[PDB]
């Protein structure tokens, strides 16, 4: 029944909303708010009300939308200013009264109800009452409380509650007992009465019947002494667990008051003034921990702060911090700390380890707070540089353990090693400079490192910016023995483990000329052969057929390494890898690109060196002969030609003829007509003539591309399906499928040539935007995540790519409902030719209007139309929109900061299960795609209409928008994990190319890309000078992706009317 | 066809500029303008051949051989060429490119290259000269509006609401007044110091007109310098009092239900000589004559197949 109660609660949502696609009214705008708050879909009925304000400022008073936006404190300087203004106005009040209810300013509730009395309003006089009980009940006053309950009708399941309340302080029970029981029915029938349509009184019938259970908790320790551990503990665990927003903690609190008295609990006050300063509460925060201090809300204001409860005015410190006055923060924490250490050392008499331990903690804390707040009060420079490294050592030695404590020690020795790399390129911009350098840098990059290794270990499966870090010291700086002694410490303390995370970065490594840095790199990547092969194999056949000598050779040792230890599995992986380069490209099929190359130097360039060049492999390519069946069916057809072909431009090479080498064009022009037709009869391939060896693999110890990480049992290639469908494309990618030895089917795509290790890195950025969203709380309410997949390169053409189950492009999923819909595919595209037939060489101008055209001559359901006849329920439809927009938020703002370009609709897909979005080809990363000469995009991500449809109508003011904040947050917050993994491929050796395609040294180039991504986490993306923070950036981010402006730009295949 | 004393010119995205005689909707003669769409005709005041400013070039017919094809054409300028204006003195000729830059060009002499250039950050969406012949407005895709001085090369600067581009601009035959077009929909009015002649020349604000809710397209006074005229995206040239900066005659071309998604922008216009009638260029394939005071379409001139971006208009003596 319960299941079925949704159901038709999103199918009248579906029509509703398909209404205000007929035209917006308040009306429905009113039965849809209500609707998507049954479907406790809190955010997006949110963005409803968003709407609502941006085209009616009509259910007015601008206190009245700031209420319901639940803004009370923004509501009650507008009832003041609403009030004072104007009159009385009896509701005025009222709505003044609930935002200090809300705000739990008891005080000022308590007041306003007295000092106004009048009240001859008799509903003014019914409402009136509930409040000032509740404010009494805050500010002890039981006499008021009594005096407002004897007006609260004993119908209400309030009245019924605070006549439990006030027995339990008088100590009369089976009263209290029986009205608790009496109140639960009042809210039993009262839960059926607003059936469906109420506020978060369904959501907060949860904070009272939560209130009521601990309600007869506290009745529990009252007369019967022994729960008060069992009671207490329950109510601490149902607390650092429970997620409930502040206001509905202080009621909770407040039930628990009548039981223990703040400077008993302090830890479970402490923990919730924690909240209200996180939450962004800190006038209330601060009421709690003034209490709690039992002293002034420092009135006594150039005093020195009480030390009467150490942990107490640490949170004090750092409220303060987080509030104004911060300089007025970092003084009291120097001086705390001073009073804290001979707190410590004079007045600790032996028999007192416990609060020695606790005490020396709390300082560690403090040190790493006053290192923070100096680097924030003056930045880095000559004089902080060695204080705050003074401040973090101490915190060091006051905790040992404690990531955070070493971490922050590292960094500090490494941006201090950066401020004086970064000061001297600024001094050779304008002998004895170097040695001093060299005598600077050596003294923080020794530590820095061996900081680094020490947070590593304490953090342990969550080290990937540290461990990288630890890279950039050693790569960086070829090598001194100081720095490397210290490595060589690291490398033998810290676990095997640590380093798979990093495997590809010191694989780009390998060919290290640095003597000192290869030889660890070598020994480190045996050990790492040593436990965990699988881990390497694949990435190390890659590195062992590698054009550049020293990468190839110094590649085999380490496998040659392995063999005296796993040989068949080195010797399975080689031939695995050998067999599939071979089915990627066929040898016609290399012979087709090939040809085409040698007539556009030739007969359109005029030259036969770059054409010689072209053909001569491809000759010496066969010369080794056929291999496969494939490979000889090809050389009868073929073979004797192309032989001849051969020795007509060796008779031109010697004679310098021009009809010697018109002979061969004669053969050469022969071959690429019968092959040209022999291509789109490749859809199909069969291993038996292609690659017999793959046919031939059974239950092999080769882990399944992709597949191997410790902690999962090894999932092993069993066999290779015997057939290759050919994907008919301009590359003509293979669907290599394989079999696993748990039984399960593993999908691949076969990619030819295309440098696959780029996407392999940003899968690896993924892998850490992932962790981090797990880990954000919001992010992980909303189950935010990045759809990934495996990457295997093969060589710098080939490679294997992870398919995804259940997916379609989106250009897929649009040209079925076009076709079943009788819309012809391209019609947006023929409506604007038509119009403008010179279209990309019109003014900007004159583009949007032929652009607007169009749109306004098209359906833009399309893509919201079929996923909503897709669906075989209206939940299930429902569930996959609210995935759909959430997962496509993460990815708008994420490709952002990667400067994901290209993204046209057969470069994302959607999950036709759960609807979460999902983005291929990672080649235009970084503001590449934009700086092209040709048609550069003006979009960040594709934010285009038929995507916007799709999503709940007020969609960018709902889900969309609440979850890029969400998400920009996070990455704004872990910044520099962010931008460790970036720098990493940046200027990682061997991908360096990608930056160099802006002319169709690079030291220059690399530095600004890095900037532009700080520039996006540091809210300088736009302006220089401005530091916009997160929603305003946001909002400029979504105004950008959606300009008509730049979308009418935008090279007509990424489709901007899609 | 440069002999009527009635030029009236019309250009757009059908490959051809069009010749009409005024008082009939008849066609004269037609030329062959392909390659590309035609961004902005105007006639010399020297009544010798028309001006059609394409992409990246800037090709000119006859007005009195009445048939062969473009006299000079000017090359190697990527990018738009947007706005074009002369020097009633023969010889010289303006224009502002996407490539950013206000050039000027000789016309007795060779070279596809231009005498002079003026370059500026963002695209240059219109050019216009001073009545003086000594100063050159420059509005560009910033906002700014640049007074570029030909005599000096003082370039001096001026935005005012911007962060917008600024579409066209204009300014009156008295020099009393110049006029700014955005894209927000907006027409800024100054009042012209004349300095001139061991110049000053300044510009004092008067009124900002909300002109319109979607793109302003062009600016334009009367002769008169009576009435100011405001081409939009709207599909509307609104007519505007100098004397009060209110509103006088709309003309229009919205369907007449909501339900027709427009059809037709109304990109260009040029007033009569006597400042009694005004000319109209439009998407939907057709310029019009209207009466300026009743707001009556007193001719239509159909015949381009693709659409209307551009307008000539003489009346000289
Ligand atoms: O990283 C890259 C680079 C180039 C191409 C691709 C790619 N990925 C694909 N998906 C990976 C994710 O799961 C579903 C399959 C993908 O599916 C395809 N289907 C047809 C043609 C090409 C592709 C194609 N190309 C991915």
């Amino acid at each position: 029944e319960r299941a079925a109660k949704c159901r038709a609660y999103a199918k009248a949502l579906h029509y509703k909303e398909l209404e205000f696609q007929k035209g917006p009214t308040p009306a429905i705008l009113e039965s849809l708010i209500s609707i998507n708050n049954k479907l406790q879909q809190p955010e997006a009925a949110a963005g409803v009300l968003e709407y609502a304000m941006k085209h009616f400022g009509e259910l007015e008073i601008q206190a009245t939308w700031y209420e319901k936006l639940h803004e009370w404190e923004d509501a009650l300087v507008a009832y003041d200013k609403k009030m004072d203004t104007n009159k009385d106005d009896p509701e005025l009040m009222l709505g003044r009264m609930r935002c200090l209810e809300a705000l739990g300013e008891w005080g000022q509730l308590h007041q306003q109800c007295c000092e106004k009395w009048t009240l001859v309003n008799d509903e003014t006089q019914a409402k009136m009452a509930r409040m000032a009980a509740a404010a009494a009940w805050g500010l002890g006053q039981w006499d008021s409380m009594e005096e407002y309950t004897c007006m609260i009708p004993r119908d209400t399941h309030d009245g019924a509650f605070y006549r439990a309340v006030l027995a339990l302080h008088q100590d009369l029970f089976s009263l209290a007992q029986q009205c608790i029981d009496k109140a639960r029915d009042l809210l039993d029938a009262e839960l059926t009465a607003m059936a469906g349509e109420s506020y978060s009184r369904a959501y907060g019938a949860m904070v009272s019947c939560h209130m009521l259970s601990e309600l007869e908790e506290v009745i529990q320790y009252k007369l019967v002494p022994e729960r008060r551990e069992i009671i207490r503990q329950i109510w601490w665990e149902r607390l650092q667990g429970c997620q409930r927003i502040v206001e509905d903690w202080q009621k909770i609190l407040m039930v628990r008051s009548l039981v223990v008295s703040p400077h008993e609990d302090m830890r479970t006050w402490l923990k919730y003034a924690s909240l209200c300063g996180k939450s962004g509460r800190l006038a209330l925060a601060h009421k709690t921990l003034v209490l709690l201090l039992g002293v002034d809300p420092s009135r006594q204001l150039d005093h020195p702060l009480p030390t009467v409860h150490p942990q107490v005015t640490y949170a004090y410190m750092k409220n303060m911090w987080k509030s104004a006055r911060k300089i007025d923060a970092f003084q009291h924490m120097q001086h705390f700390v001073q009073t804290m250490q001979q707190q410590a050392q004079h007045a600790i008499a032996t028999e007192d380890q416990q609060h020695k331990q606790e005490l020396h903690k709390l300082m560690a804390r403090c040190f790493l707070k006053l290192g923070e707040w100096q680097l924030n009060l003056q930045g880095i420079n000559e004089s902080t540089i060695p204080k705050v490294l003074q401040y973090y050592s101490a915190a060091t030695e006051h905790d040992r353990s404690w990531y955070k404590a070493w971490h922050a020690w590292a960094v500090m020795n490494f941006e201090a090693v950066l401020h004086y790399k970064h000061q001297n390129q600024a001094r050779d911009e304008k002998k004895k400079v170097t040695e001093d350098l060299s005598k600077t840098l050596l003294m923080y990059t020794v530590p820095a490192v061996q900081g680094f290794f020490r947070s590593i270990s304490l953090s342990r499966g969550n080290n990937l910016q540290d461990t990288l870090r630890v890279l950039t010291l050693w790569f960086d700086y070829g090598h001194w023995p100081d720095v490397n002694e210290a490595l060589v410490e690291g490398v033998k303390a810290i676990q095997i483990d640590t380093w798979l995370q990093v495997i590809p970065q010191l694989i780009a490594r390998i060919d290290t000329p640095r003597p000192l840095v290869g030889r660890l790199i070598h020994q480190l990547l045996t050990d790492i052969g040593r436990y965990h092969p699988q881990a390497l194999i694949y990435p190390l056949t890659v590195a062992s057929k590698s054009t550049t000598t020293a990468r190839h050779n110094a590649a085999n040792k380490i496998l040659k390494n392995m063999c005296e230890h796993s040989n068949t599995l080195v010797q399975q992986a080689m031939m695995v890898s050998e067999e599939l380069i071979r089915v990627a490209i066929l040898w016609h099929e290399m012979w087709h690109e090939g040809l085409e190359e040698a007539s556009r130097l030739y007969f359109g360039e005029r030259n036969v060196k770059g054409m010689f060049e072209v053909l001569e492999p491809l000759h010496a390519m066969m010369e080794r002969g056929p291999q496969t069946l494939k490979e000889t069916s090809f050389n009868q057809a073929y073979g004797r030609d192309l032989m001849e072909a051969q020795e007509w431009c060796r008779k031109y090479m010697k004679s310098g003829n021009v009809k010697d080498l018109t002979q061969a064009w004669d053969l050469y022009y022969h071959v690429f007509r019968r092959i040209s037709k022999q291509l789109p009869q490749l859809t199909s391939l069969e291993l038996q003539y292609v690659s017999p060896k793959l046919l031939m693999c059974r239950d092999l110890e080769l882990a399944v591309p992709g597949t191997y990480d410790p902690n999962q049992p090894i999932i092993r290639i069993q066999s290779i399906a015997p057939s290759l469908q050919v994907i008919t494309s301009k590359q003509r990618p293979r669907k290599l499928t394989l079999m696993g030895s748990n039984g399960h089917e593993f999908v691949f795509l076969l990619k030819g040539h295309e440098d696959l290790r780029q996407d392999e890195r940003v899968m690896q950025l993924f892998g850490l935007v992932n962790t981090l969203l797990a880990n954000d709380p919001t992010s992980l309410r909303k189950n935010l995540s990045i759809q990934r997949y495996a990457v295997i390169p093969l060589s710098t053409n080939s490679g294997l790519i992870g398919w995804v189950p259940h997916c379609d492009t989106l250009h897929a999923l649009i040209r079925d409902y076009r076709e079943k819909k009788k819309i012809l595919l391209n019609i947006e595209h023929r409506i604007m030719l038509r119009m403008a037939p010179d279209y990309d060489h019109l003014t900007l101008m004159q583009k949007v209007e032929v652009f607007e055209h169009a749109v306004n001559n098209t359906a833009g359901d399309d893509l919201a139309k079929l996923l909503w006849l897709k669906s075989p329920s209206s939940e299930v439809w429902f569930d996959r929109r609210t995935n759909y927009t959430r997962s496509l938020a993460v990815m708008s703002m994420v490709g952002y900061i990667l400067g994901l370009g290209d993204r046209h609709p057969s470069n994302l897909m959607l999950d036709r299960l759960s609807g979460k979005i999902l983005h291929i080809d990672f080649g235009d990363c970084f503001e590449v795609a934009m700086t092209r000469e040709k048609f550069p995009e003006k979009i960040p991500f594709r934010l285009t209409r038929m995507l916007t449809n799709a999503m709940e109508v007020t969609g960018l003011d709902g889900n969309y928008r609440i979850t890029c904040h969400t998400v920009m947050e996070v990455l704004r917050e872990h910044k520099d994990s962010v931008m460790a993994v970036l720098e990493a491929f940046v200027y990682d050796p061997l991908l360096n190319w990608r930056l160099m395609d802006t002319n169709t040294a690079l030291n220059k180039k690399a530095i600004q890309i890095i900037n532009r991504v700080r520039d996006k986490l540091t809210g300088r993306d736009f302006s220089h000078d401005d530091t916009l923070d997160v929603p305003t950036q946001v909002e400029l981010l979504i105004k950008q992706a959606t300009s008509h402006e730049n979308l009418c730009q935008c090279y007509i295949g990424w489709c901007p009317f899609w | 066809v440069g002999s009527d004393p009635v030029i009236l010119a019309t250009a757009g995205y059908d490959h051809t500029v069009r010749f009409w005689q005024a008082h009939s909707g008849i066609c004269t003669r037609t030329v062959q303008h392909q390659d590309s769409q035609v961004n902005a005709l105007e006639v010399t005041p020297d009544r010798s051949m028309i001006a059609a400013a394409g992409y990246q070039h800037i090709r000119m017919y006859d007005l009195n051989s009445n048939n062969p094809n473009p006299i000079i054409s000017y090359d190697g300028v990527n990018k738009n060429i947007a706005s074009v204006g002369f020097h009633e003195d023969g010889r010289w000729m303006y224009t502002g490119g996407e490539d950013c830059t206000a050039r000027i060009w000789d016309l007795r002499s060779r070279n596809l290259q231009c005498q002079r250039i003026f370059q500026v950050n963002a695209p240059i969406n219109c050019v216009c000269l001073h009545p003086n012949q000594a100063e050159l407005i420059v509005g560009d895709q910033s906002g700014a509006i640049h007074i570029w001085d030909l005599k000096t090369d003082h370039n001096e600067q001026l935005i005012p609401e911007p962060e917008v581009s600024i579409t066209s601009a204009h300014i009156d035959p008295d020099a009393s007044y110049m006029a700014a077009v955005n894209s927000t929909g907006n027409c800024y009015v100054w009042n012209l110091t004349g300095g001139i002649g061991d110049e000053v020349t300044q510009l004092i604000p008067k009124t900002k007109i909300p002109a319109h809710t979607r793109y302003a397209l062009q600016c334009r006074f009367s002769p008169d310098s009576t009435l100011l005229a405001t081409c939009s995206a709207d599909q509307t040239c609104k007519i505007w009092r100098t004397s009060n900066f209110s509103l006088m005659t709309e003309l229009s071309i919205k369907s007449g239900n909501p339900g027709e998604s427009s059809r037709g922008w109304m990109w260009g216009c040029a007033f009569s000589g006597d400042s009694q009638y005004i000319v109209t260029a439009s998407s939907d394939n057709l310029a019009r004559l209207w009466c300026v005071e009743t707001g009556e379409i007193k001719r239509e001139y159909g015949g381009h197949q693709k659409a209307v971006v551009c307008l000539a208009f003489n009346d000289s003596v």
